[PDB]
């Protein structure tokens, strides 16, 4: 479809950025339905312990900073793009 | 030629006794045991300090 | 809730993203920003100074929480030092 493309490119972003978070959702609900998200347990980062539990609640919230940075970005767009 | 060269070589002498004192000097020089962490909150000081040279690099401590 | 392990495994601390180690993170950005403020704010009107001051609050806040998860995040039984 891409030669310069069509009208809808953020709001192609836009859901592009809601099936990230559907994606996510999915895959916390696949660990918790096969028992691997009680076996979270830790991992190494920047030299601190992080639960990886918390490292996808983190992954999620990220995401939705993207989405909100998009909103922002949409809103004020002169400053955001700079 | 031998006159001229051990008046060339005695600095020489001296200079690479200060270097390998220097060296086993710090070869038994310890170092403290602390985490990374930390050391990298005191760089990041350094860097609020406009100091140049306060680079982190990521090194595995021996217990 | 969701990423709260149904049994777990306890182990001490943890950092969220927001409160990024080091003050490099978003640690400096507000104290320049409280530097930056004190400039404009003799010559900023009631409202717009007010505003800034509901705004500096709500940012205070979210730090001050960040660092009381930072803390609640540890396990102390024999880390009570640190």
């Amino acid at each position: 479809e891409e030669a310069a493309g069509f009208s809808n490119t953020s709001l192609i972003l836009l859901h592009q950025l809601e099936d990230k978070m559907k994606a996510h959702s999915f895959f916390v609900d696949f660990l918790h339905q096969v028992g691997l998200f009680s076996r979270l347990s830790t991992c190494q980062t920047k030299g601190m312990l992080v639960a990886t539990r918390l490292l996808l609640s983190e992954h999620a919230e990220k995401l939705s900073a993207a989405i909100v940075l998009k909103n922002h970005h949409a809103k004020l767009p002169v400053l955001v793009n700079s | 030629q031998l006159l001229h060269s051990q008046q060339e070589l005695i600095p020489r002498a001296a200079q690479l006794l200060l270097s390998y004192y220097m060296i086993r000097w710090g070869s038994q020089c310890l170092a403290c045991a602390v985490p990374v962490d930390l050391l990298e909150s005191n760089l990041q000081h350094l860097s609020v300090l406009e100091l140049s040279d306060s680079q982190v690099e990521k090194r595995r401590y021996t217990s | 809730s969701l990423y709260k392990n149904e049994s777990g495994i306890q182990e001490p601390e943890h950092v969220p993203w927001t409160a990024s180690s080091g003050t490099a993170g978003i640690r400096s950005v507000v104290t320049r920003q409280h530097g930056i403020i004190l400039k404009v704010y003799p010559q900023a009107d009631s409202g717009l100074r007010t505003i800034l001051i509901e705004q500096l609050a709500a940012l205070l806040n979210y730090l001050l929480d960040d660092y009381v998860t930072q803390l609640k995040s540890i396990d102390k039984l024999a880390n009570e030092e640190r």
